[PDB]
């Protein structure tokens, strides 16, 4: 049903289990397929950076939710939520978010959880979409994230 | 620190 809701999860999921599988999804996207193939090509390089950057503080974030079942995942829903609760929502956040989401599935793999991985992607989506719509929808959606990261030509 | 929070600071600075 929700497009929005369809095309953030296509994206996330994949950029999920990519990361955690290590295996980039060769399947075709399905619509908005060119935005989300951008959005996962973006999501690849903010994200990787994200993680790579801030791999300790994701670590101790990681320590300390301690996600290691399916209902961990809501533990991370609430932490989303906790995200947002200032009021400020910016595609930072968003992908932040979403590299967290990588980090968190990265792990659930190293123990049996990959069958959280599609929860986790789930929650990811449904915070974004359920809770920051009209915001992704001022932004253009996943274009406004391919834009938004989008590194300029000189 | 709350993760919330933390992920925010770090959002934030994703976001420049």
């Amino acid at each position: 049903e929700d497009e929005l809701y369809r095309q953030s999860l296509e994206i996330i999921s994949r950029y999920l289990r990519e990361q955690a599988t290590g295996a980039k999804d060769t399947k075709p996207m399905g619509r908005s397929g060119a935005t989300s193939r951008k959005a996962l090509e973006t999501l690849r390089r903010v994200g990787d950076g994200v993680q790579r950057n801030h791999e300790t503080a994701f670590q101790g974030m990681l320590r300390k939710l301690d996600i290691k079942n399916e209902d961990d995942v809501k533990s991370l829903s609430r932490v989303m939520i906790h995200v947002f609760s200032d009021g400020v929502t910016n595609w930072g956040r968003i992908v932040t978010l979403i590299s967290f989401g990588a980090f968190v599935a990265k792990h659930l793999k190293t123990i049996n959880q990959e069958s959280c991985i599609e929860p986790l992607a789930e929650s990811i989506t449904d915070v974004l979409v359920r809770t920051k719509r009209d915001w992704l929808v001022k932004q253009r959606g996943w274009d406004g994230f391919v834009e938004f990261f989008h590194v300029e030509d000189l | 620190g709350q993760v919330g929070r933390q992920l925010a600071i770090i959002g934030d600075d994703i976001n420049r």
